């Protein structure tokens, strides 16, 4: 789910970098730092809103280090999933264990005990493929996976999913 | 490392609870009470109130009025006069009607007694050991 | 004597025969049988030396469904010595069954839940497993096994996936065999027992032997306000 | 005195997001606001707004959109966007509401009922015909709702659908 | 060797501690 | 001050001060079991001498929980 | 500690023009 959420990091920046524009880079080293992360408390961080308006704190000289730390307080747009969430995506990596749906930038990943046990495993056919007398899932294909679990790290998060429930599966 | 860089700011020193010892244990940084019991009671503990009462007090005469005598949560068991004798707590009692009687307070006892005051060898036992084994 | 006592003897009885070996229905019954009795005669009535009566009385007072007491006794021929003495205090017994019925059935339940849930992952070098949430983060690129992030090697599929059925059928045995315990706990939470004591269970003692050197009396020391644990019931 | 605490797993369908996402947030500004959950065709103009605004800035001083967006990402946006990508490659597939106005009517429009923030979103971002696949793709709906208002709202939600 | 060289409580290897130093935004932008 | 001053890198956990955080430093996973917590960790440098302090504390019973902000 | 601040953001290429507060209260 996305969401607005208010965030604040603490950047460093070097002793290079104190001039006149030392805002701008610190702008951008919240764009190269945030944007496209993972965070474990917050999920995904997509977009940094209001970019004119960031405000920053009076940096603070580190003793040994030389470098100023600047607390920057922004709004970004966040992806934090949860557990028991229905989402849609499309499949992009299959094998026996399990078929892998891209939800954002999340990879859900469908264990082959949660799947329905009508489906079933073929590698033969190229590319590989769960075969069931109604439908077929392959690589490209659009699934609704339900959020099983989550497990979110510092710096990343991992999901798994799940078409045993009806009303969920091949869109 | 990714976790941010900090500076210690406070240290609070406390206990470990036996919950804690169990799930802490598991560039690497490594894996892992004669005072009291004379101010509670041996066989409830409440506060007797401490060390020279040695009656739990049932029964404590009221503030307000005199000669009117208010309940109060006890057990009204004579305390003993607990001594510290090698590394185990004897508790000595006077009967009331000529020796003392004396017991080892074992820590079992202490600890059941620790644990009702109102945030910071197993081969022996297993079979047979007589009492003086044990 | 009294309807009340027969039930809890009939409960005591079932669960040492069962749950129990052979020789603690030895001991336990012979217990029940006569009052309060000295460990020297227990000896006598069964035939078992120390060695072997000592693990008997261990277990069976682990699970409370025996109690001691010990008490000094003045014979006049010969000095004072300690004797031990081994009754049941009923309230306790009946406590102890009944936890450990309710935690033998919730240990079953829970495993029933846990096996129906999906398997983890296991490693067959190091053999440290690995849950379905935890193995999905040690996907590789090529995304066709799971490596162990130690040993890195390929990820083998644990067992459990057959026993969906086994453990309903083992609740189902034990809920069958266990009903008596049941049944005879129901008919004991309608009535109120009493608590049985050392000069209590005196009272419906049938002696063991003719000159047993165990004086089987209460005699408490006069104006003593010393307490031990677990040494009164209310 | 804080240490362990028992703590409710977040999980969707009791609607416990956690201890960040809670109802109420305190802003920057120290102002109580209500949590903001964007379904995908809002998130989606949000995103867009955000970087157009982004390259006005830096210039100053359906298949057809999946391409304007890529070049706009990468003329507006610096390196290690590889996820924002993906996300604004995700969201115009699978967006059910293209313009603006039809956005803002969907926002009118389940804002009538009052639910969780989280559950008007998911009714926004989902292509439910029936109750039943909303009450049971979304379990917080259960007897929050009621089937008559339900079916309507469907309904209406896929009056206002385009392309 | 460098070019700068149960109760509460505050040997950390931790440190002019006195005075905290930070930088000025407002005069970077005017020394240049 | 800073002479004074002029070594060991130890990871504690947010909610309790030990440092207990088992940090699998090269798949940037860390964890404090007993905490079931991932994603509340800092990094403090201490000496080594230090850290046998605290660590021969904690065996002695005592919980020197070394926070990061102040109450 | 300014005098080391300075020495020692210079040794790590910082521009010259000492652009920095003392957080006593806050002075330049
Ligand atoms: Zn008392
Ligand atoms: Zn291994
Ligand atoms: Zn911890």
């Amino acid at each position: 789910m996305f969401f607005i959420k208010d965030l604040s990091l603490n950047i460093t920046l070097h002793p290079s970098f104190f001039g006149p524009r030392m805002k701008q880079y610190l702008k951008t080293k919240l764009l190269e730092e945030v944007e496209g992360s993972c965070t474990g408390k917050f999920g995904y961080i997509l977009c940094v809103l209001d970019y004119d308006n960031i405000d920053i704190q009076r940096g603070r000289i580190l003793p040994t280090d030389g470098s100023a730390e600047f607390n920057v307080k922004y709004r970004a747009v966040v992806f934090k999933p949860f557990k028991g969430e229905v989402v849609d995506g499309t499949v992009v990596s299959c094998s026996q264990h399990g078929f892998e749906v891209q939800v954002g930038p999340m990879k859900v990943f469908v264990t082959k005990h949660l799947m329905p046990q009508d489906l079933t495993f073929n590698a033969g056919s190229n590319p590989p493929s769960y075969q069931s007398s109604e439908d077929v899932i392959t690589i490209k294909s659009r699934i609704r996976v339900k959020i099983e679990g989550c497990i979110s790290q510092v710096s990343s998060i991992h999901a798994i999913g799940s078409i045993k429930e009806d009303y969920l599966g091949a869109i | 490392s990714s976790a941010p860089l900090r500076t210690v700011k406070e240290v609070q020193f406390g206990l470990f609870s036996p919950e804690e010892v169990r799930a802490i244990s598991v560039e690497c940084p490594g894996h892992f009470i004669k005072k009291v019991c004379e101010c509670v009671c041996m066989h409830c503990g409440k506060l007797l109130l401490c060390k020279t009462k040695m009656v739990c007090e049932t029964d404590v005469p009221s503030e307000d009025d005199p000669t009117q005598l208010v309940s109060r949560g006890g057990c009204g068991n004579t305390q003993p006069t607990i001594r510290k004798d090698g590394l185990k707590l004897v508790g000595s009692w006077k009967k009331d009607r000529d020796e003392p009687e004396l017991r080892v307070l074992s820590t079992e006892e202490i600890l059941n007694i620790f644990k009702h005051i109102s945030v910071f060898l197993e081969t022996l036992e297993h079979n047979g050991a007589p009492h003086h084994a044990i | 004597d009294r309807p009340i006592d027969d039930i809890v003897k009939n409960l005591l009885k079932f669960v040492v025969r069962g749950f129990y070996g052979g020789s603690f229905v030895l001991v336990l019954d012979a217990i029940l049988f006569h009052s309060v009795l000295a460990e020297d005669d227990l000896k006598q009535l069964l035939s078992i030396n120390k060695t072997e009566l000592g693990p008997l009385i261990a277990r069976l007072r682990s699970d409370r469904l025996i109690s001691i007491h010990k008490q000094r006794e003045y014979p006049p021929n010969s000095k004072s010595v300690e004797r031990v003495y081994y009754y049941v205090k009923y309230p306790h017994a009946i406590d102890a069954i009944k936890w450990k019925v309710h935690q033998v059935v919730q240990r079953l339940k829970d495993d029933l839940d846990k096996n129906s849930e999906p398997n983890g992952y296991m490693c067959p070098i190091c053999l440290t497993k690995y849950t379905q949430l935890e193995a999905v983060q040690l996907l590789n690129f090529d995304r066709t096994e799971f490596l162990c992030s130690l040993c890195d090697e390929p990820l083998v599929e644990d067992d459990s996936g057959k026993k969906n059925k086994e453990k309903q059928d083992k609740l189902n045995r034990l809920m069958d065999q266990i009903q008596p315990i049941i049944d005879s706990l129901k008919k004991i939470d309608d009535s109120r027992i009493e608590e049985n004591t050392f000069e209590i269970a005196l009272a419906r003692l049938i002696p063991p032997q003719n000159q047993s050197h165990a004086a089987y009396t209460y005699n408490p020391k006069k104006g003593s306000t010393m307490f031990r644990p677990g040494d009164s019931a209310p | 005195r804080r240490l362990k605490k028992v703590e409710e797993e977040e999980n969707a369908a009791t609607l416990q997001l956690g201890q960040e996402f809670q109802l109420k947030q305190i802003n920057h500004q120290g102002e109580e606001e209500e949590l903001i959950a964007l379904n995908l065709s809002e998130a989606r103009l949000v995103i867009k707004e955000a970087l157009v605004e982004r390259r006005r800035a830096f210039k100053r001083s359906r298949e057809k959109e999946l391409e304007s967006i890529d070049v706009l990402l990468e003329q507006t946006t610096g390196g290690n966007n590889k996820d924002l990508k993906n996300t604004m490659q995700y969201l115009t597939n699978f967006s059910r509401f293209r313009d603006q106005e039809t956005v803002g009517a969907v926002i009118q429009l389940l804002k009538s009922t009052g639910l969780h923030p989280f559950e008007v979103a998911q009714l926004g971002s989902l292509a439910c015909d029936t109750a039943d696949e909303a009450k049971t793709l979304i379990p917080s709906l259960n007897n929050k709702i009621s089937d008559d208002e339900l079916e309507r709202i469907l309904k209406e939600l896929s009056n206002l659908e385009t392309l | 060797q460098s070019e700068e060289t149960a109760e509460l409580d505050d040997i950390l290897g931790q440190m002019t501690g006195a005075f905290d130093v930070m930088i000025d935004e407002e005069s970077l932008v005017k020394y240049m | 001050a800073s002479f004074l001053k002029e070594a060991f890198r130890v990871h504690i956990c947010g909610i309790c001060g030990l440092m207990t955080v088992i940090a699998k430093l090269n798949h940037n996973q860390f964890e404090c079991k007993g905490c079931d917590n991932k994603i509340d960790i800092y990094q403090i440098h201490i000496p080594y001498a230090a850290k046998l302090l605290f660590q021969e504390l904690m065996a002695m019973n005592i919980t020197p929980r070394l926070y990061t902000d102040r109450s | 500690r300014i005098l080391g601040t300075r020495a020692l953001q210079i040794s790590m290429n910082a521009p010259v023009f000492i652009p920095l507060v003392i957080r006593r209260e806050d002075w330049s």
